[PDB]
């Protein structure tokens, strides 16, 4: 039985914050490393995927992969990526080992350019991923005059910037583009004075409650307004200066969250012969103590899209590794782009080493946001749930 | 009886947006012949290099960074040219207890000791700019400053500095703009806000773009003062660029007495530095070791910073002088160097060789004026010494600079 080695990057340690997420994620590789040796698809060979700390460092993380290298097995391919900086580093150097790298939580855009990551996958939709889903909720409610407001770090001007592309050659425009570094009340009364309707926001979860505050002072909220932002904050973010908790709560009331899909929500049999539903629960079983993670269905998926791709370039080899080997690392990225199965996170294929995935949109009612909709970037098409989503109003707002 | 080898791993960018190996190594290669055949500093050691072409490229200078530290022999010190290439082994570096002397980086983002523990460079950040135009503010007597940037890390950087620095000599930047590519709305607010005195930061296309839409606005006259970098290609307004539609007259005149600011990379003077060669024989010996003509060689000005980087580093293993048993485990050795490297004092080709708190290089700057098409030196200015050497040789309309406001 001769070993398939796979180099395993993520934060592991309970001393670094991101170590939740490379924790939280092995227990739904381990329940795919298991299937995959038992069912002997691979046989004759194993799947031996080893694990190395980056400890959300670029130094340390540098010397993980390094070490790697220098003394572990022959890895074919890399398998994680958490942390961004840390990613980024790895993913542009990966040439010069022909190695294919698969991330599961590396979701900076960033990553998607082919000219400096050209051997970087991902199973994860990036943060730019929710454009296209935002878009078809503007078409389907007949929004054609919009308003942002961003927050001036990275993260978000990202998501800004790509906005611009995927609104162009479109029937919407940006009546109003505003930006905030600390406050974001002199953005928000200007957003007002213009007569902005429905806002795209992109700030973080500390930031947002200050736009929700500065919202209710200036009376931007209820049924002539939709709030469109992250959906990607920890629950109850708002209970953790000016406004009273109600106050937030009245100008939080019916804001729609966006953010990538955990797991499918379609009750049908996955490559591994599992519903997604069968799946959650045979992860919480094996998770025990650990604390679950919203990447466990793209790091589940991950390990079959590294199977899968062996099993494709086996057959090819079979048609007819030492990290010098050009051809074989190049065997490997066409046999990833091929990728085509139903997964627990849905239907897995990549366009350009971006993931084609699910899109979840949400709705703030009362006390927490509630599942409304779904986005699925492949067939660009949007799926509202009935008598879910909800407006304060006889109709959903107008944009002016 | 034996001299023990020692080493310095590497990187120089022979392609890519600074091929600056071309020159860099060569003289590099000269100055650790110099350095050996003086048996007043290294008696016991013979300092040889291993290198790499990085490409100017961090994925490439990844590779060449493991085929570094993970082959024999151990390297005692690691040199890298390019920002990008300074910025990813810089930083990597704490992890093998290594110093790294960069001789061509100019990012202010590596004047950061908690992010790059053990960083030196010969070439000065683009900060150095700064006090250099806090001082001409000061000498004609300007208080209120306006600021238009191109879209750039390197320039939002600098100006983050210019804030801080206009503060300690009690000026203020009363307007700030930036644009990704077209200037065409900051150099239009400009113009609104009746701004008077201009610090300008751009690449050179977008410096012509610039100035074609300070042609259009009427900005230039004896009312404005712009400060630009003088690292521009000569005659750089006179070039043709089909997006502007500006043209060589009209852009020679709005270009007309603009100031810029460049770092001294060679001594002017004819004094002799401590390799015992004057500024004039370097170049003569450098030209030499050149498969082509200096022109079309790149890093050929950073050159004499990349031969003063081995003097820096010569002198500071001189100055600690048990070189051999270095280990990539042990912080023992890196910390008496980075002492020594701390406190190096020396003439070199280039002139003056200090490192700062941030490990990086205080040099004097060269003042310059575009006087009838043309630059003409106007000064020199030395930040840590508050030095300024003024020729009487600049020009102003109706005799005298004019002001940051209205009278
Ligand atoms: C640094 O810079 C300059 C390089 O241009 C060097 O200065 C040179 O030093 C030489 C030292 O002598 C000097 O050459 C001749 O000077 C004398 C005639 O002026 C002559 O007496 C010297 O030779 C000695 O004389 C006897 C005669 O029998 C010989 O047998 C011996 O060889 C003696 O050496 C030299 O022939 C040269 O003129 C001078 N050049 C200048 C421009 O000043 C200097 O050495 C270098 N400095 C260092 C290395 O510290
Ligand atoms: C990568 O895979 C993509 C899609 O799998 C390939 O693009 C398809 O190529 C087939 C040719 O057999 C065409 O019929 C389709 O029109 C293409 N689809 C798209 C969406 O472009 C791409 O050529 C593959 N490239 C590789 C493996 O190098
Ligand atoms: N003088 C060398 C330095 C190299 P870099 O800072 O790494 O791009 C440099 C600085 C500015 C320019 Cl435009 C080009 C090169
Ligand atoms: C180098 O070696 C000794 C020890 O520090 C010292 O006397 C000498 O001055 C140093 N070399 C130079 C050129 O200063």
């Amino acid at each position: 039985s001769p070993p398939l080695s796979i180099m395993g990057l993520m934060p592991l340690t309970k001393e670094v914050a991101k170590g939740s997420i490379g924790r939280g994620v092995l227990p739904a590789v381990e329940l795919a490393i298991e299937q995959i040796r038992n069912e002997s698809l691979l046989r004759p060979y194993f799947l031996d995927l080893r694990l190395y700390d980056t400890e959300c460092d670029n130094a340390k993380g540098l010397k993980a992969f390094y070490d790697a290298i220098k003394y572990g097995p022959n890895h074919l391919m890399v398998f994680g990526g958490v942390c961004p900086s840390v990613t980024s580093i790895i993913a542009e150097s990966l040439q010069g080992w022909n190695l294919v790298q698969l991330s599961f939580a590396a979701t900076t855009p960033v990553l998607a350019d082919k000219k400096k990551y050209p051997y970087f996958f991902r199973t994860v939709p990036s943060d730019n991923a929710v454009n296209p889903a935002i878009l078809k909720l503007l078409k389907h409610y007949q929004w054609k005059r919009v308003g942002t407001l961003t927050q001036d770090v990275q993260r978000f001007s990202e998501v800004r910037n790509d906005l611009t592309g995927v609104l162009y050659g479109e029937d919407i425009e940006i009546s109003d583009t505003e930006s905030f570094s600390n406050d974001p009340c002199t953005s928000v009364k200007k957003l007002k004075g213009n007569d902005v309707r429905i806002i795209l926001g992109q700030f973080d979860q500390n930031m947002a409650a200050k736009v929700f505050c500065c919202a209710y002072e200036e009376n931007m909220y209820g049924s002539k307004y939709q709030w469109i932002i992250p959906g990607w904050y920890e629950p109850s973010w708002w209970e953790q200066s000016r406004c009273l908790r109600k106050n937030l709560l009245a100008a939080m009331e019916g804001y729609i969250g966006v953010d990538f899909e955990p797991l499918s929500s379609k009750q049908i049999k996955t490559i591994s012969g599992k519903t997604p539903q069968q799946y959650e629960r045979e992860y919480n079983n094996k998770r025990s103590g650990v604390g679950p993670s919203k990447f466990h269905g793209y790091a589940y998926d991950g390990i079959w899209v590294i199977a899968k791709t062996l099993q494709r370039a086996m057959e090819t080899l079979h048609a007819s590794f030492n990290y010098t080997d050009h051809t074989l690392g190049r065997i490997i990225l066409n046999a990833m782009n091929e990728t085509n199965f139903f997964g627990v996170t849905g239907q897995v294929v990549f366009r350009n080493g971006e993931r084609m995935g699910t899109i979840k949109f949400t709705q703030f009612q009362d006390s927490r946001e509630v599942k409304v909709g779904e986005y699925n970037a492949v067939a660009d098409t949007l799926e509202i749930i009935n008598d879910t989503i909800r407006f304060q109003g006889s109709e959903p707002p107008k944009d002016d | 009886s034996e001299r023990r080898a020692v080493y310095i791993g590497a990187l120089f960018p022979m392609s890519g947006g600074w091929p600056g190996g071309q020159a860099c190594q060569p003289a590099v290669e000269m100055a650790l012949e110099d350095v050996n055949s003086r048996r007043d500093i290294l008696p016991d050691y013979e300092l040889k290099l291993i290198h790499h072409d990085s490409k100017c490229d961090p994925g490439q200078a990844t590779k060449y960074l493991y085929e570094l530290l993970y082959n024999d022999p151990i390297k005692i010190i690691l040199m890298p040219g390019c920002s990008s290439v300074s910025t990813l082994v810089a930083e990597a570096a704490r992890m093998w207890n290594l110093i790294v002397l960069s001789y061509g980086s100019s990012s202010p983002a590596l004047s950061n000791r908690q992010r790059f523990p053990t960083f030196f460079r010969t070439h000065p950040s683009a900060t150095l700019h700064n006090p250099t135009r806090v001082k001409l503010f000061e000498k004609w007597g300007w208080k209120k400053i306006a600021t238009i940037q191109q879209t750039t890390e390197v320039f939002t950087s600098t100006l983050d500095d210019l804030e801080e620095r206009v503060k300690e000599a009690g000026i203020e930047i009363t307007f700030r703009q930036s644009f990704f590519s077209d200037p065409a709305v900051p150099v239009k607010n400009l113009k609104r806000q009746d701004a008077r005195i201009i610090v300008g930061l751009f690449y050179e296309t977008e410096a012509r773009k610039v100035f074609c839409e300070v042609y259009k606005e009427r900005l230039f006259g004896k009312k404005y003062v712009w400060f630009l970098i003088g690292w521009y290609a000569d005659n750089w307004f006179k070039i043709y660029d089909p997006s502007i539609n500006c043209t060589v007259d009209e852009m020679t005149e709005a270009v007309e007495g603009h100031i810029t600011t460049e770092i001294v990379m060679l001594n002017p003077a004819n004094t002799r530095s401590i390799s015992n060669m004057t500024s004039q024989e370097f170049v003569e010996k450098l030209t030499k070791r050149l498969k082509r003509h200096p022109e079309e060689t790149g890093g050929f000005q950073e050159a004499p910073l990349a031969y003063d980087a081995i003097w820096a580093l010569a002198l500071a293993l001189n100055k600690t002088s048990r070189l051999e048993d270095f280990n990539y485990n042990n912080q023992t050795i890196t910390d008496q160097i980075y002492r020594a490297m701390n406190s190096s004092s020396f003439e070199g080709v280039s002139g003056h060789v200090v490192f700062d708190a941030s490990g990086s290089r205080m040099a004097w700057t060269l003042i310059e004026q575009l006087q009838g098409g043309s630059y003409k030196k106007i000064g020199y200015y030395d930040s840590t010494k508050d030095d300024l050497s003024w020729s009487k040789t600049d020009k102003w309309i109706g005799g005298s600079p004019p002001a940051d406001d209205y009278k």
